[PDB]
């Protein structure tokens, strides 16, 4: 449904 | 009849100590929603404004507390919902509908006496920006849940599953105009935010003033000057905060406060372990020599009146270890030294 | 229904645990006061009793894990172990805090009623305590976020849990407010935060000591003098701490702690072995000589108790791959020159 794709 | 500011203001008291600005606030609030609700359709002065509350307080200083005591002489529905597990957009977490479910609950889906409920919100500083500036990317868990909230405070229809259901066939409308918000949080930091703004040194030469160390930017005294420009810098966004006129200040735990929060509430701490070796057969005892001598220790902690058990357990776990095997232990006494750690608590024998 | 004392649920974990009593107690009288929380039925005059959590500190390998896993067995009331590694803030694709309900209600027969009385474990919690200055270029998902979450979970709340992860889109809702929490994750670098509080001092110049070496602070005795406010330096937030008042400190294994481990507890290593070859008809033994060595060789290593296996296999290594093989050999005996490495472990036949 909803990705959170995050890279520091 | 209706209640009245002093009589409500008079309840509180009882489950509350050391906040008088913040308990006028509440009062004036509710004493004002059963007006604007028994006047509505009934006043000349029709489309009644909306005055939602803010509240703002270091830890342990009653935020939490104040929504739980508000329920139990609260006649209209009450709910205590939180920022945190929220997110927008219909993403993995609960969406702001959910709010509304939950209300429904406690209301026996009565949709009359939904929409003059009460919603409170606590941990509202997770939400706000990190930054200043709004955020490059998308967030989850920040700005975007500000924004949502927007149409929802001022007022506007809502979708609620009635029963058993999650998503899409039957929706109740909701207005959301009259509805009440109570939000709350201890914004970590804000004093930073503050001090640039009103102490305006940022020198080191000689005319520029150097404040010296440990005798400024006191919590209480700097929350006072709290105004809403300020909190745009903490990360929240000015159409949020516009939907909240109404801001209270709160002050941080006195000394001599915490004395009296131990003695004159009736969920005081005293009270409750006094409560644990009741049914044990076994008295308790606290003078005054020792609530004054914890007063320091917990200030020195900075974690607020939560911080207090840590004083007292610490210092009550060899007694509490071993009393229950001991036998014929009819009351017991904790002078100022045991608190100290230089000698051991008085046990008395039947 | 005659409830257990802390003297006899200590001698069950001292029979599992060794030279960790001040932790003991403090285990000892949560278990004991929580089930005289739970015993009240609202019977009583105290309400809105008090909770206390308990956050257990120490050295790595001291056997924190060894306390949860042991109390667990001689417990009536269901228990957990959920790892905190994996937690992430809610509303993102890694992690939920409510799955920790979840597990619980699987050891309690999706018992509500029984699992808001039991008692809930975590590991590993320094992985989230988030080393930085104020974040304001970035929000952490696995830090900050996570101990906020946290503390909606703790003091009294009401999530959603689904029906065994579901065959329906309804959830169960399940009160917090009485469930204990027990935090616990060896914090790497707190002795370097303390030593500044309590050394006072660079020394650089005429007037200020200098003990570099001859005072030097002792990693135990350091940990003893912790307090909350130097937590916060380390990354943890104070509205977490609030939430558990109670700390135990651990002290670091002693070469005489070191000897009592492989004879005392039933689960010890030397036992382990003894009935490895138990089933292969060979007698194992452990001479005095052989176990002071191994606990000299084992404080070098920085491990604690987990790094002793690593000096015993690295020794009987050649032994037990030629062991089978053998025949008629019916009892093995290891001298303290075999650990040196000098020698062979002497062989017996039958
Ligand atoms: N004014 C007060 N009078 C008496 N006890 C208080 C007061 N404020 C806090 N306490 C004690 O502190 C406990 C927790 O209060 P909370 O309302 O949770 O504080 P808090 O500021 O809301 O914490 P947050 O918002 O999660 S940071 C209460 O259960 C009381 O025991
Ligand atoms: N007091 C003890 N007596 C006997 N064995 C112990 C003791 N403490 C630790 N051990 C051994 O160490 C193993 C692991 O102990 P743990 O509880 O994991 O230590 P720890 O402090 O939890 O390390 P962390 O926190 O997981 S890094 C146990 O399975 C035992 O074999």
């Amino acid at each position: 449904x909803x990705x959170x794709r995050x890279x520091x | 009849a209706l209640p009245t500011p002093h009589e409500i203001r008079n309840h509180l008291d009882d489950y509350v100590i050391g906040q008088e600005q913040a308990k006028k606030v509440l009062a004036v609030a509710v004493y004002n929603h059963y007006k604007r609700l028994r006047n509505g359709d009934t006043s000349n002065g029709v489309e009644l404004g909306k005055s939602n509350i803010l509240l703002i307080g270091p830890t342990g200083s009653g935020k939490t507390l104040l929504a739980e005591t508000l329920a139990r002489l609260l006649d209209v529905p009450f709910t205590m919902a939180d920022a945190t597990t929220l997110t927008e957009a219909g993403y993995v977490g609960e969406d702001v509908e959910n709010i509304i479910q939950k209300l429904l609950q406690k209301s026996d889906y009565d949709v009359q006496k939904a929409q003059r409920g009460i919603v409170y919100i606590d941990q509202i500083d997770k939400i706000s920006r990190k930054s200043d500036n709004p955020s490059i990317t998308r967030d989850v868990s920040g700005e975007g849940v500000q924004q949502a909230l927007l149409k929802l405070i001022e007022g506007t229809v809502a979708a609620v599953p009635p029963q058993g259901g999650r998503k899409h066939q039957e929706f109740l409308q909701v207005d959301t105009s009259k509805i009440l918000f109570i939000c709350g949080g201890a914004f970590a930091g804000l004093d930073k935010v503050i001090s640039h703004r009103v102490e305006t040194g940022s020198g080191i030469g000689f005319g520029a003033t150097v404040k010296a160390k440990s005798d400024k930017a006191s919590e209480g005294e700097l929350l006072a000057q709290v105004e809403p420009e300020d909190l745009i810098k903490f990360g929240l966004i000015p159409e949020f905060i516009g939907r909240l006129p109404v801001v209270a200040t709160l002050n941080e735990l006195s000394e001599e406060a915490l004395i009296q929060i131990l003695k004159e509430p009736k969920n005081a701490l005293t009270k409750q372990y006094q409560a644990l070796f009741n049914l044990e057969g076994v008295d308790l005892e606290f003078r005054d020599e020792a609530l004054d001598a914890i007063a320091k220790k917990a200030m020195a902690r900075k974690t607020g009146a939560r911080g207090l058990r840590s004083i007292v357990e610490a210092a009550l776990l060899d007694t509490m270890y071993d009393l229950p095997s001991m036998e014929d232990v009819e009351k017991v006494v904790i002078d100022e030294s045991v608190i100290d750690g230089q000698s051991e608590p008085l046990l008395i024998y039947g």
